[PDB]
């Protein structure tokens, strides 16, 4: 049984030419996809890209590699994959991608009666994704990933999802840190040009951004600061020492919590959510220790020439503003 | 709250088979084993299938062949497929989740559990 | 024509033999043209530096007589002639480019010289003295020599104009500035035997204009505010320990960035000196009052204010003298 | 010499690669075990780690029997590659090495009977994932699987050597963690079903176990000196308006920077760790010690403190007086309750 | 069956180790760029990431076939047997050509012998960056690229198209976060060199840095802080231990806000704008405590004035500082937003 | 022209598959290293990075040539068609032959058919670190050469020149550590499947005190006598004493989390922890040494064991129980 195998296989490749494609001179090859991801991980902001690892499938007939008599699935060696015709599909946003190769290269060829070829490769890509970070931590990302043929139009060769919307699996499983994905989608169209229109395949994620993270360590403690503020208005006017040491403690506690949130957040050089949540506290702090100047300017300096009032007056709008303050911030963002 | 229900189940005529299955809630399961535990009355308390993240199917040697575990991710449920069933499958099936330390086949190594579902096999 | 050239040229060649091979040592003219050098790594104790490198020598077997007087050929007859196992020596990390081809040139001339020339990033080993930090001055050296053949088999030479460089401005080198350049040979004895080593040197001077800004002049600052306090009456406790206290906390925070781009050297830089001298200085402040506060309230030492006056802003100066003089002259 | 190079060039002749030994007759079976000869560090920021082995595959190809007079042979790796192997991969690696410094790191031999032992020295880099929700007092098992790519159940079945526990070996001064403490492994074996069929894969589970003793130094102790130093204020008295300020401010400085360290020692998850809650309730306690001096301070008739020799002064504050004891307590309860809760579990 | 022959009879007497028109004419390469994505910029390593689809067309009458089809296509195998361009890029730094899942290359030859060379390729090229002006500046990033091994005399350069049009960036794929591309511009010269004059084609991608993130990261912080100095102005003297924290505390805000500031930057040895403005604002900061040492130095009664004996008057100096010390910081914010944003 | 007939002669023929002596007594194969450098010792990563000429000595009679005085160096490629030894590292994490501008590597025979055979190698050897004494802790870093595939049976291996075999580590600068010695140790592996060859080259590397001294250990002291300078100030003085107390706490912290960034992170307890914790614990006694002190005059003050006392009592006690903790902390890691 196994002589007569070896006797079809040898049959089938004598006289194969893998430079062209099945069906040359007549209809374009239709080659179904399927992609089970392993895994999702480095979701990076600073670099704009992601990483997975996926089980990317390609299905294709072959009228030249029928077979009869064998009523099994020939799953031949790898390396077999280098004498046979295999589509040249890429990744257009791909940055840096390899092929897994421990132990050996990791990718299959499995024969079918019918001539139909399973070409699978274990791949991890480096994606590259365009992240508006405007509304950063409170944010939806939308990473996508485009497949095409390098050299073959829509009349050579044509991509569809093997399965329609079940083709990719595994999505389901993928738990992220910082990220929840929310829906995955399958676009499958021809990119029309003057030349000719090329198949492309688009899988994209919605990923949103968990923010239980940044409000236990971003936002709960500039609140805090904010509020300790607050409390230089019910110390009286003369505890001039009392009053400037907390105000100026909490205007150098909200630049601690700046300039070391700039180091641990990604390094992203433009204005975001929370850079203006973290900015708009700080200057509630600089006008509560603003407010004593004033109130330590009218007594002593207006005196000789109503001091509870301003303080009265402060304990007031200063906790209103700072909770308006919260209330339009959060309603745009969220 | 954290609460696993089995659903599905109950006595059986030799030679039926039953889709015994667990409903998860408060907390989703996806990066946990989940697993099916059976205690036959007065005996232990016996490991049947665990499936991980991975989708990797663990059996006991005693129902390996015969059970079939299968997760629902996006439901958050775990199904136990019993086929072949004979009087000595009768016992109260458990469905049990946790990390497996020092375990995936342990019952020590889950930290949540169901309350429990009596098949009985009568013949 | 140069067909038949090409062919008739490897026919019977053995790429495995030296040129005069058992006659005389193989004589290899070496150019380099320095593209940019890279950034100084102090921490990792290397620098990169991207360069044409270029060898000439005779190969008779290379002879023809045609009227084509030179084969200016690309990279695909480089691994089927004699080419020699040039490395560098104190390499770390070095790559040759490949983009969109083999960035590799081979010229052959009708009487047997060989033109072989390749474009090479190489991270190659500088151990940087940093004693005198940031007003040091560095010499990297670039060494490169033959991996198998000794110098009875193949000796290297420089041309007259040999070592070229560019723009010099376009470099990469954000903490240096190139003063000079200096080309040397020597012979170096291994066990393997005595091989020609070629050196290129390249004199670097770090730029003090960040360190000035950054730390030399926030800490002269804070020493000199310390000094506020002894001109504040001896009755302000609050004041003056406050800020005697806040001007060590201030300095302890600068001190973090006294040895940030260097390594973990157990030496003392000038740069460790001058921010210990001026934390022994804001320590001294706080010290002195804490000494005059004891003797005056809580029981010639009263008249400490009048000699602090004038000894700190004394001392200080006096120490920015040596230190200046004895570092930048 | 002439009878051991005469096996070797008659070996390959009429050997198809490209089939699995048994192809269509039988179930090609493969004995493995591996030696882990270091368990390298483990990443929590990545949620991976790297483990050295010594790969050994064992399986049986009839058409690779010899007559000779030694029994067992040795190929080098040109015709090694010429030559059926298992296409093992690593289900959870990422990015595996094979080592071949100076020659590949590889030895195929080859009994009489057929039988073929493939050893490879391998460093795997696999992917753990952590449930973090414990740190620093969590425990990872972290697993090892492999299996064949494109053979299916039906085609390649992969089986321990020895018994499951003794297929897996890990050298005595294998375990290079600074972090965790390598407890023990399980071996295990199972099945995974896939768009391309099921397949047999081979788990091995290492269970670690963070060390605790850094971050009680590194965090803890500072993290609850600063609440006793915030509660120490209490003691003060309430005319000393600017010392007591003082003292709430600066130990809430000293929170905030004792906060901003801890949390660069742990990846950013998006969930609070046991770490994240005491840091939170140590800064809730020195947060309220400062406001309860607000509230003491706003009851404060007079601005002289009471003099050695002795007019009227402020009696001692009731909130002051209440805070001594109410304070501390709940602090001390909070840190029963907190270490009873995660050292159980 | 046509196509097969017509595939091995290519390469029958072809030596790929020879130029088209080897002492015959030049070798004309027509080259056109498409920029899929011009990828982020590196300050810290003087380089930026540009993706393209590098084209390049010549004729090679060597591969001149008669057959039933116009254009051929060559796999990989094939294609490197036959001469192609030399091109390298003069300032690339790694470049990376893309091999996933098949080497993302393509010829295709044409009856008439023009041969059409198409790759995907990641470019990282040099750009000498002059950050003196940081962050307000604008840098010009070239790229240039030409042959290697063969001079001016051998093989020469040109874009398919006008130079202008021969180097298309698409509309969407724009990598830059802290950069705005204003345009390129496209030219070709000669550069003389040791080894024969050679044909280089340039490409200088001008760039601008976006400001709005330092504003709110630096200045704005550090502005706040100098204005919050000059507010202790406006305390009694006789406060002297709350004019006193004020004074050393926005110091020690000021050593917070330089520290965070330079660590952001680029390690440059030298000078920029930001560094320049924060100096100054570190000096305004460091000259308002000096001045409240002034103004205790002449502060004759500790009490301060009370709600209703003689009482220290406002000093004189302070009156001057609260109007030389806003006015002195007013004037350098002019000179220095006018000088650097003008640029 | 007779060097060429002479290696064709010794390579047509050659069985790469052969050891020399394949039948017969084992061959001896000697190595020697040259050092060229010693790099990137990483605490975090528990491996050093090394680079080498590691040669290789053997004789093989198949390659004996006659007539030719000299010693035939050929070019690196000859060495894919010559049998090499198949010596590798045990404890090599990643290793490399540097390839410009060739492959760094190099064959040189001799008439009586002895081998050379050198390669420049970078390795990433990796040796487990005890760092509970850091940054007074002596590392032993070792890298293991091993016969992969061969037993003493057929290979044995031996350091040529015997202790002079490895050679340039006097030469070796690193800016953290000083080589206090060097050794080469040769043995066989007992096994009872068989005796595998090995040589070991191992390092004695200890830590150079000068960069913790001036970094961590002299702040942290001056810190703690400026937390005593409170003691002098008198009792009165309450914002003075709390400010130089809390200020010193802060100080503290300030040098503690800053090293835990500029330091290896290492964790678990080390001896820096104990002295930066113990430094820590005498700024916060300092500063309760206050708080009772002011308790006791004005908390038990008017009901009426004194306050000059503890003053008094804490400025002998705390500089000597500081002292006290150095010598018992120096000498317990010196
Ligand atoms: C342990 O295992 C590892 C992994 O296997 C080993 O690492 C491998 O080592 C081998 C041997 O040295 C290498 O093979 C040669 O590679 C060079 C370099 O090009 C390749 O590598 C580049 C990157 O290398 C750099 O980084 C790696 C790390 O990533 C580093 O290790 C290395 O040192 C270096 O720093 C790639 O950029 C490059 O890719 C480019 O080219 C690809 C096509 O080649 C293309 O697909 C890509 O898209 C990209 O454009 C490429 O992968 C090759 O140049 C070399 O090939 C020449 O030399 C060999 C010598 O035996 C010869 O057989 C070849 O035929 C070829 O020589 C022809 O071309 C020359 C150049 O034009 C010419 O000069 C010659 O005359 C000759 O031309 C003749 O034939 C041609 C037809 O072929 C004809 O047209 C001409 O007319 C003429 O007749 C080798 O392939 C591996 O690359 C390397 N792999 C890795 C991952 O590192 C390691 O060595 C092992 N260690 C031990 C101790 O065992
Ligand atoms: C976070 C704290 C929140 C507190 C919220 C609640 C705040 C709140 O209600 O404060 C009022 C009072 C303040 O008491 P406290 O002792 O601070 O102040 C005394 C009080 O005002 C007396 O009435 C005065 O005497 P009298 O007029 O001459 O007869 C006395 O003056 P003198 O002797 O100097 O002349 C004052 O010193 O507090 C409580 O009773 C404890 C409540 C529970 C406090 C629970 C604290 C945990
Ligand atoms: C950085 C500042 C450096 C200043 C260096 C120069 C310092 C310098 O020379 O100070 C002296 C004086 C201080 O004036 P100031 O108002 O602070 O102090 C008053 C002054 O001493 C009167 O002489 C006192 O009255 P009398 O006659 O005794 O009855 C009066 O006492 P009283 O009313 O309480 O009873 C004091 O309050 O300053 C100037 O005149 C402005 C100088 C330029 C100021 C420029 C400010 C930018
Ligand atoms: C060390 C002597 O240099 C050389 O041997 C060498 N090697 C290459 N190249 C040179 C000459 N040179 C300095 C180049 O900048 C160079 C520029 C080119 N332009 N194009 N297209 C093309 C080639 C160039
Ligand atoms: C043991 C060191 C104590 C330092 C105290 C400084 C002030 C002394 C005043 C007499
Ligand atoms: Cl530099
Ligand atoms: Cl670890
Ligand atoms: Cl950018």
């Amino acid at each position: 049984n196994m002589s007569f195998v070896k006797e079809t296989v040898d049959k089938l490749l004598k006289g194969y030419d893998i430079r062209l494609r099945p069906d040359f001179g007549g209809p374009p090859v239709c080659v179904g996809m399927n992609i089970d991801i392993a895994s999702i991980d480095m979701v990076s902001e600073v670099n704009m890209d992601y990483t997975l690892t996926m089980y990317f499938q390609q299905y294709w007939r072959d009228k030249r590699l029928a077979y009869s008599g064998i009523p099994l699935n020939l799953t031949l060696d790898n390396r077999v994959a280098d004498q046979l015709w295999v589509p040249d599909t890429y990744f257009l946003n791909d940055k840096k991608s390899f092929v897994h190769g421990v132990t050996v290269k990791n990718r299959m060829i499995r024969l079918h009666p019918d001539g139909t070829v399973l070409y699978g490769l274990r791949i991890t890509t480096t994606a590259a994704c365009m992240m508006d970070l405007r509304r950063y931590p409170l944010d939806e990302q939308n990473c996508t990933l485009e497949i095409e043929s390098y050299g073959y139009t829509t009349d050579d060769i044509e991509f569809y999802w093997r399965g329609g919307d079940k083709a990719v699996t595994g999505v389901e499983r993928i738990e992220l840190p910082q990220f929840s994905i929310v829906e995955h989608r399958l676009v499958s169209r021809n990119v029309v040009f003057a030349t000719g229109a090329y198949p492309r395949l688009s899988l994209s994620f919605r990923l949103k951004r968990n923010i239980g993270y940044f409000i236990l360590q971003t936002y709960m403690p500039s609140i805090l600061i904010t509020i300790l503020s607050w409390v230089s208005f019910w110390i009286n006017y003369d505890a001039s020492a009392a009053r400037v040491a907390l105000g100026i403690t909490t205007v150098l506690t909200m630049t601690t919590i700046n300039t070391h949130l700039r180091e641990t957040l990604p390094k992203i050089p433009y204005v975001k959510a929370i850079d203006m949540y973290l900015m708009g506290c700080f200057v509630f702090v600089f006008l509560a220790l603003l407010e004593y100047a004033f109130v330590n300017y009218i007594f002593f300096g207006r005196g000789p020439q109503d001091v509870n009032a301003i303080d009265r007056w402060s304990r007031i709008v200063f906790p209103f503003t700072f909770s308006l303050f919260n209330l339009v911030y959060w309603l745009y963002y969220v | 709250q954290v609460q696993l229900q089995e659903s599905g189940g109950g006595l059986v005529q030799a030679g039926g088979s039953l889709r015994v299955s667990c409903a998860a809630s408060g907390r989703t399961f996806t990066a946990y084993i989940m697993a099916w535990f059976r205690q036959a009355p007065g005996k232990e308390r016996e490991f049947l299938a665990a499936m991980d993240q991975g989708r990797i199917q663990y059996y006991g040697d005693s129902v390996r062949g015969r059970f079939t575990i299968s997760r629902d991710y996006a439901k958050n449920s775990v199904d136990l497929q019993l086929d072949g069933l004979r009087p000595e499958d009768t016992a109260v099936y458990y469905c049990a989740a946790g990390a497996g330390f020092w375990g995936l086949r342990t019952a020590s190594s889950y930290h949540y559990w169901g309350q429990g579902t009596q098949v009985t096999v009568s013949s | 024509d140069v067909t038949v050239i090409l062919n008739n040229l490897l026919e019977g060649y053995d790429n495995k033999l030296r040129p005069d091979i058992g006659v005389k040592p193989t004589l290899i003219h070496t150019d380099m043209y320095v593209n940019s050098i890279g950034p100084v790594n102090a921490i990792n104790m290397e620098y990169t530096i991207d360069i044409f490198f270029a060898q000439t020598w005779y190969d008779r077997r290379l002879k023809f007589n045609s009227t084509i007087k030179v084969l200016r050929l690309n990279s695909n007859m480089v691994g089927k002639i004699w080419i020699p196992d040039t490395f560098f020596r104190n390499s770390k990390k070095a790559d040759a480019h490949w983009i969109t081809t083999p960035n590799r040139m081979l010229r052959i001339w009708n009487d047997g010289r060989v033109l072989y020339t390749l474009r090479l990033t190489i991270d190659a080993e500088c151990q940087l003295q940093l004693h005198n930090f940031p007003m040091d001055e560095h010499s990297c050296p670039l060494e490169f020599s033959s991996y198998g053949y000794p110098r009875e088999e193949i000796v290297y030479q420089w041309k007259r104009s040999s070592v070229e460089v560019g723009d010099t401005r376009s470099w990469r080198l954000y903490q240096f500035s190139f003063v000079g350049l200096r080309n040397t040979t020597e012979v170096v004895k291994t066990t393997s035997g005595d091989y020609v080593v070629m050196s290129v040197y390249f004199d670097l001077s770090r730029r003090m204009g960040y360190f000035t800004i950054q730390t030399y002049i926030p800490c002269t600052l804070i020493v000199v505010l310390s000094w506020v306090s002894f001109w504040i009456n001896k009755d302000a406790v609050p004041a003056r320990t406050s800020l005697g206290i806040t001007t060590v906390l201030t300095m302890t925070t600068l001190s973090t960035i006294a040895r940030k781009s260097l390594p973990k050297v157990s030496y003392v830089t000038a740069m460790d000196l001058f921010v210990s001298v001026c934390f022994i200085f804001v320590f001294s402040a706080l010290v002195e009052y804490g000494t005059l506060h004891y003797f005056v309230s809580n029981r010639r030492i009263a008249k400490m204010d009048s000699y602090a006056r004038i000894f700190f802003p004394t001392a200080f100066c006096l120490f920015n003298l040596v230190y200046w003089v004895s570092y930048l002259y | 010499t002439t009878v051991f190079t005469r096996i070797l060039d008659r070996l390959l002749d009429g050997y198809d690669n490209r089939l699995r030994p048994g192809l269509g007759e039988r179930v090609t079976e493969v004995k493995t075990d591996i030696f882990v000869t270091s368990f390298g560090p483990v990443s929590d920021h990545d949620m991976e780690y790297t483990i050295d082995v010594f790969f050994r595959q064992s399986w049986k190809d009839e058409r690779l029997k010899f007559k000779g007079p030694m029994t067992v042979l040795r190929l080098n790796n040109l015709m090694a590659s010429k030559i059926w192997t298992p296409d093992t991969f690593f289900h959870n690696g990422k990015k595996s090495v094979a080592h071949n410094m100076t020659m590949p790191n590889k030895l195929l031999r080859i009994t009489e009977d057929g039988t073929l032992l493939y050893t490879m020295r391998l460093t795997v880099r696999a992917e753990c994932p952590m449930h973090l929700e414990d740190f620093p007092m969590d425990a990872h098992a972290c697993p090892l699987k492999f299996g064949s790519y494109a053979y299916t159940r039906a085609e390649v079945v992969y089986e321990w050597t020895r018994e499951p526990a003794r297929s897996v070996v890990v050298a005595e001064d294998g375990s290079r963690l600074n972090q965790y403490d390598l407890l023990g492994q399980t071996v295990d074996s199972g099945i995974v079903q896939s768009s391309t069929g099921e397949y047999v894969v081979m788990t091995t589970h290492f269970h670690l176990k963070r060390k605790i003793g850094y971050f009680v130094i590194q965090t803890y102790l500072p993290c609850i000196m600063t609440v006793i130093l915030s509660q120490v204020s209490f003691w003060l008295n309430r005319e000393s308006v600017p010392a007591r300020t003082v003292f709430g401010v600066t130990t809430v400085l000293t929170m905030t920077t004792l906060s901003i360290s801890a949390r660069n020692s742990l990846p950013k998850v998006a969930y609070a760790t046991a770490m994240d809650w005491f840091i939170a309730v140590c800064y809730a306690f020195v947060f309220s010690a400062l406001i309860e001096f607000a509230t003491v301070n706003y009851f404060t008739k007079r601005g002289y403190a009471w003099d050695g020799k002795s007019k009227t002064f402020n009696s001692v504050s009731k909130i002051d007086r209440l805070s001594r004891i109410a304070f501390p307590l709940l602090f001390g309860i909070f840190n029963l309750v907190y270490w009873a809760t995660y050292l159980n579990r």
